[PDB]
């Protein structure tokens, strides 16, 4: 009786619904951040599980707002609907009170908190995913970040998730450095991640994008100076390529 | 079958079946026979309505009701629960005659209580519906005819049936077909719907029934519904006697 | 079952969960009342358990409901607050509408009321 | 099995539910009333049961309206609801279209009525059946309700504890009180016969009997007590 | 059994939710708070910790509430997370209202009457997390408390939460020093951490720290949350590193 | 219609309110009372519409008394007058229109000294040594800053109070029917007659 | 104010004066008028200029959010309906005149939408309290297929038309060009035709030509307790 | 008249070379009656200063609400707001009320901390940003202010010079107005040293 | 295995996924038919199986092809008070869509909608999940030919062609092997018409069953148009194949 509601507790505390929610997240792809310091690289995988599907459809890496990339690990379904939440309370709670895009240690908190209303009731499963959420602001720079089922968050200097996670966890840490660049980040990000599968692994299976500098290019208009373009770009196909052939 | 799954309506077994809507079904067999008879000309109801002793008032007992005007119902299963959702196909019908100024069409019908039964199978403190509903009529799209299953599913039928005589009839149905490749006017129909109910009450003799046909029929009753009554109900009466012996 | 709610009667004509409430109040701290001719004494037995703990910030086992009634209070200090909030509230409110002070009667009859009520539902435990 | 009855949103492998069936064994454990009709006049007569002989009874009848009312058999607690609801709605009647509710249509709303509380999770199907006896435009009516909301409209019919043999007295007679007319006495005397053989070990007094009777010219009338001395 | 609602007792007459959510705050570290009359040191340890946790760009067992009241966090970071966003609103809701800053006696006591409602009313978990709040008002001066799971609270001159609740307060008991200084509680509070936490080293990164002080001005009250440099130097005048 | 008048010294407030009551083209009682106390060291003299005068004075003596036993000590006058100028904020926006001005004049314990306030019937709070509200305050904010010196005693104060209600009686056409006077101190709030 | 919006084969141009006019005051001589909903989707506001400022950034927020869950670029169209259905319920109780102007993938569009909900689609509109003056400008000159560079032309000659007899618009005139396939290009402060006249003196005052009863030092930083 | 009109009360705030200057009466005036000469109206949460002339109760009230959001904003980003994000703050409350909307007209003046450019905003009654950096005015003679305060402004300015260039614009305006005057304050903010000058005055 | 968990949906499992939502992939080949699409070049073709079990059925109401809007058709796998329940939605949304945003809704939007819909009725435990799998066709506004599938998890991903029901690896392997020897992903007969006869054959090879008529129900996505055909329609298509 201990394990089977949101409700329940044991008597050795917690509830098993984020145990279990942990283990959710553990059974997704892996997915990984590295903090440089002048960017931040973010990085997924997609498995089509059939050669009729798509790649494109897919979308695992997804802006929050033109500042504030995400991916996910854990089950598909459920990042779907926590995007488009995502999205809709970034506009209402801090674009109608800041009126700009938000701060990334603000949204994250706000993400974080429909995590926890997902928790807080009994009879309502908690996600069946983790984030990750890297993003910019002025103030705070740039910043990297997990946000957990439990409705709690952590920033991180590098870290992955998914059920490459111990391989991928023992390679951050060897190899991380003091100081790096966003452009030698690309290159650790991508060692990392083929450690999950070899001979499937090419800039088409691989999606990649950062949240760096600005892109005027990308702004879509101009001749405004005080407003920039956004800092999140998503690198193409062609882009993960080159930066494979230099490995 | 197995423990588990049964208890709640929204709870699936592994086999990818939900026993409460299996159910459902099994719960109009013990219900009394009912069969529709489509033509190309019109619909024809009938239905077997067991008496239980000599006590009842004749002909003051029904299950055919009445939507809007052109729309025939008639339940088979368990009879309150019938009720309940002819009550709410009234409410179907009066809507859509407000909005547009028309006579709901057939599959307009259909749609919306495939609906109302989907909708009590899909929550944990609602319950399956127990009754099944042939029904039908004719409409500006010529005639139609439906059963609706206890699951919220339907389809189109040219003849169809449920309820406790409901495998003599299917096969007399399909007879019907093979014999009639034009599938009977209208008239012929009411005389046969009547042998029918006659043969299926071969697996309910039982006890007695009254045999009450209604029709809705574009040739002979102008699109609208009516019952069928008096000396039209007494030949029906002696021609499916005849045959029978 | 048959003691999983208060919406069970049970076999015996006794709510469980009621008597269950009665059990809760032997863990908190004594408590005694004592009436003169012109007077009431209310006391209670105060708990220690270290002498880090303030009696300067922290509140007594007694508390002013008004200016002329009191209330002390024997039970679990964390279910009481709720209830000493509402018997304190419910007495401003008389002279709100009447303009008099409140009876004795009237406060206790109505603190009892407020479990009562809670009590009849199932959904809460008094 | 039974494990099923503990819900009215489940049903069983053998098409029932467990609830509804309950329901229906509840009228027997209460009184016994039996029905029976003319074509110019409607009778119901029902026992009434007190708890101890210093207990002064129960009214088994309720007067609906000034053209319908109706007969308990079962709970009480049930009953009373089901007659508010029923009540209403021939007042309805009465202010709105200017009409004498019809017992056909009066009866049909009840089965609906029914139906809402077996549907939703939370309250029961009702555990009394209703005798209900009018005089409409299309004469006297006596319809038998049930708690599936089965309504079966009847020359006689008797619902309660031991009413078999009620139904048995109005089988053999079945045609002779369809024939009478014009005498209210008389379907009263048949009644009093009939109730007569659904009672074990006891013996009708002025106080036991309670006759309800409305027909063409003589509306819904309650004779207890000193008006069921002319007929005890 | 009875972990089956919320609204129900045990036959005891305890009750077992809330007793278990009391063992949820000793799945998270320790928090100390210690009230001098120079100071209130408010003190926590972060439960978690990584060589890329990043965790010194951040701060997040140590709220504050007001410009005056602060607090310590114990106990699941989801739990704490609602009612501490819930507690800073109400505070300063009184501050708009009466234009004066809360005292902290009665935001405690706000807070702590609506966990009783949680596990009073509906279907909803209580919330085991435990909060040492450490304030200022002009009506008795520096103030100390902190909050229980089960909705009610009690003052205090030192406590702990946390994990090994027990030890720990032995530990404080026997080292204490009626009038104290602002400076011997920070070094007490060290002491203690050390001992409990299995983190030998007990290095800054694992360490949050803030410290209330009226020596900004007088009659103005300046809280000032510990960065984490400074938290090493500190160390070092200890001993420990 | 109706008067009040607040004048500071330098240990207390004098509060003064009219004793009439006019309804209609009557004086409806020659001598009243038209002030309630919210709490041991604060005053609420009112004036304004009929009856929601009553209203709101009572509503407010409930709500600052209620804080006061919480909390085991009363609220400063800072705090009490704020109070009052958020319900009328709320007040001229609510489908219910209260039209009442008041007069806060308390003494702080903390602060130790007089606090007097002038809170408008649309809600608006300001610190004042010599407010009113009507037109009460059209002919004494002129004399009583003429004879008025910051510092003064209690005994002068009363004294200037008197010449204020000489100037009203002579140019304003409406009678009060004399005036009360309730000083508020840090020994409480006492009843003294004047005319 | 006014507002001219004009197409040509290759976009639209939309143009408005930079006067900010609060009763027969002028508010604030520079400040803008065009209102950004989405990247392509410009548009200037009339009226009430409350209403037109905030109902932009509102329903802005829905056309930026959908171009966001489509993955597709936001449609004109999209911002139109948000608009008159928005409008709508209020009943001009928010009073905003919206020019629309933008380019998609469907062609180049302009509408313009009124306070109670109404639409007008051509090839050149105006909307403003200089509706009248610039009218006139636009009708004599425009004409069935027009360049980019002429296009340019025709909006700054109408609204410095529309400056010279409508006494409500003034200061500079704003130029937003949107081109199909391209970034729209802001060309603010493109004509001139207010250089802000010199003064014969300088009005400037010696140190101490006001008279100060005294002085302090409130805080705007943060207190230490070092 | 208009409520904000009745009760009175002018802010004017200007823009130097990193410098802002924002004054204003201390008039309060419920109709002719003065009520007081020494209620200030510029209100400051942190370093971002305030202004808002207009119908008393909704100026106190809107003191007491802005500052509501700011302590709160404060907290959570563990930084003070920035001018730029207060300018968008104010128009967003003023929207929340468009069909009971509270009588006053904001002035916003600051200076970034980000960017350490002079920013200054003007407001209405149901509130839009309106953007300058020259002057914003607002209040009972905020026509006079309008006309007055551009004579005597240049651009590029000192922050003691633009104390005079203030001073000069508000005091005579306020003069020739019946419903402003009555004493005044001004608050010149250079970066991180405020000087607060209360200017003697005659009264009205 | 079964305690919380296979009861509810709300009670995760050990494994980390729901057991029921996964039922629901196992409830949709309750009615035993399958499916084929693939994208032609400015067309989508749809086509499944038509299974009549009885004589006494209508043939014509039996078909599991919707007309949802002017551009977008649907099929449906699985049971039918599912089927007509997720296709009024689909109905209805497309109709809210016009009105909100303006122009018609392209397939895309049409499958994200219904896919954040299933993602709802598992989040709560008041419904269940639905027992169907929607596959969803259109030929867009300007991305042209697409084809997607949206499960009842609410995964949802598009395709180059796609197949689904009970022998749904049979028609994916031969669909591999087609695309990849050719070397295209799209089908390049640049009429619908013979895109349509590619399917057919498709099938008939799969299944290794010849179908009649009365077997198989054919809708068919036109750029800016949405039919489905007939019986007699059909049999163009059909006696191409046969006589080549």
């Amino acid at each position: 009786r201990y394990s089977f509601s949101l409700t329940t507790f044991s008597p050795s505390g917690k509830l098993g619904q984020i145990d279990y929610a942990l283990t959710a997240v553990k059974q997704g792809v892996t997915s990984l951040g590295i903090k440089a310091t002048n960017g931040v690289v973010i990085a997924t995988e997609k498995k089509s599980s059939s050669p009729l599907a798509m790649s494109e459809t897919l979308s695992k890496v997804s802006l929050l707002t033109p500042d504030i990339g995400a991916v996910y690990s854990g089950m598909g379904p459920d990042y779907r609907v926590l995007v488009d939440k995502s999205r809709k309370v970034a506009h209402t709670s801090y674009k109608r009170i800041y009126g700009e895009y938000p701060p990334t240690k603000l949204l994250v908190s706000e993400v974080a908190k429909i995590m926890q209303e997902a928790t807080q009731s009994g009879g309502v499963r908690p996600f069946g995913v983790s984030l990750l959420i890297a993003g910019h602001d002025e103030f705070n720079g740039f910043s990297l970040y997990q946000v957990d089922p439990s409705g709690s968050y952590f920033p991180w200097k590098a870290t992955a998730i998914g059920k490459g996670s111990v391989a991928a966890k023992t390679f951050l840490e060897k190899r991380w450095n003091d100081e790096l660049e966003l452009e030698d980040a690309i290159h650790i990000a991508l060692l990392t991640l083929k450690e999950s599968v070899e001979g499937e692994f090419n800039g088409d299976t691989i999606e990649l994008a950062i949240i760096g500098d600005e892109n005027p290019d990308l702004l879509g208009y101009t001749g405004i100076p005080t407003d920039k373009g956004p800092r999140f770009r998503k690198l193409t196909s062609q882009e993960i390529n080159d930066r494979l052939e230099a490995l | 079958i197995g423990t588990g799954y049964d208890l709640s309506n929204s709870v699936f077994s592994p086999d990818g079946r939900n026993f409460q809507v299996e159910y459902a079904v099994k719960a109009v067999e013990n219900g009394t026979t009912s069969i529709g008879i489509k033509c190309n000309d019109g619909v024809v109801f009938a239905v077997e309505k067991l008496i239980t002793s000599k006590l009842l008032v004749p002909q003051k007992n029904v299950k055919i009701q009445v939507v809007d005007r052109h729309i025939g119902c008639v339940y088979s299963g368990l009879i309150p629960d019938g009720r309940h959702l002819v009550n709410r196909g009234r409410e179907e019908a009066a809507s859509f005659k407000k909005l547009y100024k028309t006579p709901i069409p057939i599959p307009a019908f259909a749609d919306r209580l495939g609906q109302y039964v989907q909708a009590h199978t899909l929550y944990n403190s609602v319950r399956p519906f127990g009754v099944s509903t042939i029904f039908g009529g004719v409409d500006k799209n010529g005639a139609h005819l439906y059963m609706l299953e206890p699951s919220g599913s339907y389809w189109g039928y040219k003849g169809a049936a449920t309820g406790k005589g409901r495998q003599s009839a299917k096969a007399e149905l399909e007879k019907l077909v093979d014999h009639h490749p034009e599938g009977l006017s209208a008239r012929e129909a009411v005389k046969q719907a009547a042998k029918i109910i006659y043969l299926a009450h071969e697996d309910n003799k039982e006890k007695d029934f009254e045999l009450e046909i209604s029709w809705c029929s574009l040739s002979e009753t102008n699109g609208l519904h009516k019952f069928v009554k008096g000396d039209l109900l007494q030949e029906a009466i002696d021609f499916a006697q005849k045959e029978i012996n | 079952g048959y003691d999983r709610a208060l919406s069970i009667f049970s076999p015996d004509g006794h709510i469980f969960q009621v008597e269950y409430a009665l059990e809760a109040v032997k863990r908190g701290t004594c408590a005694v009342g004592v009436k003169g001719k012109n007077c009431v004494v209310l006391g209670c037995e105060r708990r220690s358990t270290l002498k880090l703990q303030d009696t300067r910030i922290t509140p007594s086992k007694v508390s002013k409901i008004d200016s002329h009634v009191v209330l002390s209070f024997s039970g679990l200090n964390a279910d009481s607050r709720i209830l000493i909030e509402k018997a304190r509230v419910e007495a401003q409110s008389h002279r709100l509408t009447l303009e008099d002070p409140v009876t004795v009667e009237y406060l206790t009859r109505y603190v009892a009321g407020v479990q009562q009520r809670y009590t009849q539902s199932g959904g809460v435990r008094p | 099995r039974n494990n099923y009855d503990g819900d009215t949103v489940t049903f069983s492998p053998t098409g029932r539910l467990f609830q509804v069936e309950y329901a229906l064994e509840a009228i027997k454990q209460g009184s016994v009333t039996v029905g029976l009709r003319s074509n110019t006049h409607a009778v119901l007569v029902a026992l009434k049961r007190n708890a101890d002989e210093l207990s002064s009874y129960q009214k088994k009848i309720i007067k609906c309206d000034e053209h319908m009312g109706l007969s308990l058999a079962g709970l009480a607690p049930d009953a009373r609801v089901l007659s508010n609801y029923l009540r209403q709605q021939c007042n309805y009647s009465s202010l709105v279209f200017n009409r004498k509710l019809a017992v056909e249509r009066a009866g049909h709303l009840l089965c609906d009525k029914a139906q809402k509380n077996t549907q939703s999770y939370g309250g029961r199907p009702y555990g009394v059946g209703l005798l209900i006896i009018g005089y409409d435009k299309s004469g006297a009516h006596l319809l038998e309700f049930q708690p599936s909301g089965n309504v079966t409209e009847l020359y006689g019919t008797a619902i309660g504890a031991r009413s078999q043999g009620a139904k048995t007295y109005l089988e053999r007679t079945l045609d002779t009180f369809i024939k009478i007319d014009g005498n209210p006495d008389e379907l009263i005397k048949a009644g009093v016969e009939a109730i007569s053989q659904s009672l074990r070990d006891e013996s009708l007094t002025v106080d036991n009997l309670s006759i309800a009777i409305v027909g063409k010219d003589t509306p819904f009338t309650i004779y207890d007590g000193e008006a069921v001395a002319k007929y005890i | 059994r009875y972990d089956s609602r919320t609204t129900i007792f045990s036959p005891e007459g305890r009750l077992y939710q809330v007793e278990y959510a009391l063992e949820s705050i000793s799945h998270a570290g320790t928090a100390i708070g210690i009230m001098a009359s120079d100071g209130i040191v408010l003190a926590a340890e972060r439960k978690v910790t990584s060589t890329l946790l990043e965790q010194d760009t951040s701060t997040e067992k140590l709220y504050k509430l007001n410009d005056k009241i602060a607090v310590a966090v114990a106990g699941l970071t989801a739990d704490a997370e609602i009612l501490i966003n819930t507690a800073r609103i109400h505070a300063q809701n009184y501050l708009k209202t009466y234009n004066e800053d809360i005292p902290v006696e009665i935001l405690v006591r706000r807070l702590s009457d609506i966990k009783q409602g949680y596990t009073q009313h509906g279907g909803l978990r209580p919330f085991g997390v435990s909060f040492i709040y450490a304030g200022y008002d002009d009506r008795y001066g520096y103030q100390l408390y902190t909050s229980n799971p089960s909705g009610n609270y009690t003052g205090w001159k030192a406590i702990s939460v946390g994990a090994n609740t027990s030890a720990a307060q032995t530990l404080l008991q026997m080292d204490y020093k009626d009038d104290m200084k602002v400076d011997d509680a920070i070094e007490l509070a060290l002491k203690t951490l050390s001992k409990t936490t299995d983190s030998s080293a007990l290095t800054y990164d694992r360490l949050e720290f803030a410290t209330i002080r009226k020596g900004a001005n007088d009659g103005e009250v300046y809280q000032k949350i510990f960065k984490p440099q400074e938290i090493k130097d500190i160390l070092v005048k200890t001993g420990i590193t | 219609m109706d008067i009040i008048l607040g004048i500071r010294v330098q240990d207390s407030v004098i509060l003064a309110s009219s004793k009439a009551v006019t309804r209609g083209i009557s004086v409806l009682k020659d001598s009243d009372d038209k002030t309630r106390q919210l709490s041991p060291h604060t005053l609420m003299s009112f004036a304004g519409e009929a009856g929601d005068t009553v209203q709101f004075a009572e509503y407010i003596q409930a709500n600052i008394q209620l804080y006061s036993i919480r909390e085991d000590y009363e609220l400063s006058p800072q705090a009490v007058s704020s109070f009052v100028r958020q319900e009328l904020a709320k007040s001229i926006r609510s489908r219910r229109p209260y039209q009442v001005n008041v007069l806060i004049g308390g003494y702080d314990k903390k602060k130790n000294k007089p606090e007097l306030y002038q809170i408008d019937y649309l809600g608006t709070k300001v610190e004042l040594p010599y407010g009113a509200h009507g037109y009460s305050g059209f002919y004494t904010f002129s004399l009583l800053d003429h004879h008025y010196r910051p510092d003064m005693t209690t005994e002068e104060g009363l004294d200037l109070l008197k010449l204020c209600v000489q100037e009203l009686e002579k140019r304003m056409p409406m009678d009060f029917k004399g005036v009360i006077v309730k000083i508020v101190d840090k020994d409480g709030i006492r009843q003294v007659d004047d005319f | 104010t006014t507002i001219v919006g004009v197409k040509f084969n290759n976009g639209v141009v939309i143009a408005a004066d930079t006067r900010s006019t609060q009763g027969p005051i002028v508010a604030d001589k520079n400040c803008a008028k065009l209102h950004r909903i989405s990247p392509k989707i410009w548009c200037a506001g009339a009226g009430t200029a409350a209403d037109t400022e905030a109902v932009t950034q509102l329903i802005g927020s829905n056309i930026e959010l959908h171009s966001l869950y489509t993955s597709r670029e936001p449609r004109v169209v999209s911002a139109l309906q948000m608009l008159k259905q928005h409008l709508f319920k209020y009943q001009g109780h928010i009073g905003a005149y919206l020019i629309v102007a933008g380019v998609d993938p469907t062609g180049s569009h302009l509408f313009s939408i009124h306070a109670h909900g109404s639409t007008d689609v051509g090839y050149y509109l105006s909307l403003g309290s200089g509706s009248l003056a610039a009218m006139a400008v636009l009708e004599s000159h425009w004409k069935q297929d027009l360049t980019k560079e002429e296009a340019i032309k025709l909006a700054s000659d109408a609204i410095q038309a529309g400056i010279w007899n409508d006494l409500g618009s003034g200061s500079n005139v704003d130029v937003c060009v949107m081109e199909i396939g391209k970034d729209a290009e802001y060309l603010r402060n493109y004509l001139t035709p207010n250089v802000r006249e010199e003064k014969q003196k300088s009005y400037k005052f010696p140190r101490g030509t006001t008279a100060v009863l005294k002085e302090s030092i409130v805080n705007i930083c943060d207190i230490q307790e070092e | 008249s208009d409520p904000s009109s009745i009760n009175g009360g002018i802010v004017v705030a200007m823009t130097g070379k990193d410098c802002v200057a924002i004054a204003c009466d201390l008039r309060l005036g419920s109709q002719s009656l003065g009520v007081s000469n020494k209620f200030e109206k510029i209100f400051h949460y942190g370093h971002v200063f305030l202004g808002i002339t207009g119908l008393a109760t909704d100026v106190t009230t809107l003191n007491e609400m802005f500052r509501y959001k700011t302590n709160l904003y404060k907290l959570k980003e563990e930084r003070a707001i920035e001018p730029e994000t207060f300018t968008q703050l104010v128009s967003s409350s003023l929207y929340e009320r468009r069909f009971g909307p509270y009588f006053v007209g904001p002035v916003v003046a600051g200076i970034n901390s980000k960017s350490g450019k002079p920013f200054i905003a003007g407001f209405d009654l149901i509130g839009c940003i309106d953007e300058a950096k020259d002057f914003i005015v607002s209040g009972t003679a905020s026509d006079q202010l309008f006309g007055m305060c551009e004579s005597l402004y240049e651009p590029n300015l000192e922050p003691e010079d633009l104390f005079e260039t203030i001073s000069q614009a508000l005091l005579n305006a306020a003069d020739r107005d019946a419903l402003s005057g009555w004493g005044a304050v001004v608050y010149i903010i250079k970066k991180d040293e405020v000087v607060k000058r209360y200017l003697k005055m005659r009264q009205d | 295995s079964a305690a919380g968990y296979d009861r509810h949906i709300t009670i995760f499992s050990p494994e980390g996924r729901l057991y029921q939502v996964e039922y629901a992939f196992k409830a949709t080949n309750q009615t035993n038919i399958n499916s084929l699409a693939v994208r032609g070049k400015d067309c989508t073709v749809v086509i499944s199986q038509k299974k009549v079990p009885d004589k006494l059925l209508d043939p014509t109401t039996v078909s599991y092809i919707f007309c949802i809007s002017r551009t977008i058709g649907m099929v449906v796998n699985g049971p039918i008070p599912d089927a007509r329940n997720a296709a009024l939605r689909a109905k209805a949304e497309a109709a809210e869509f016009r009105y909100k945003y303006g122009y018609d809704m392209p397939c895309d939007v049409l499958a994200k909608r219904m896919a954040n819909l299933s993602q709802i009725y598992t989040q709560r435990a008041y419904m269940r999940p639905l027992g169907v799998i929607l596959t969803f066709v259109s030929v867009d506004e300007e991305l042209g030919p697409s084809i997607y599938k949206t499960d009842p998890a609410g995964y949802y991903v598009g395709y180059k062609a796609t197949a689904t029901g009970p022998k749904q690896q049979e028609i994916t392997t031969n669909l591999e092997n087609h695309f990849k020897k050719s070397k295209i992903d799209h089908i390049n007969e640049e009429s619908w018409e013979k895109v349509v006869e590619f399917a057919i054959t498709h099938m008939i090879d799969a299944l290794g069953t010849e179908f009649s008529k009365n077997d198989l129900e054919v809708g068919v996505a036109t750029k800016d148009k949405f039919f489905t055909l007939s019986a007699e329609n059909i049999e163009e298509r059909l006696v191409a194949i046969a006589e080549q």
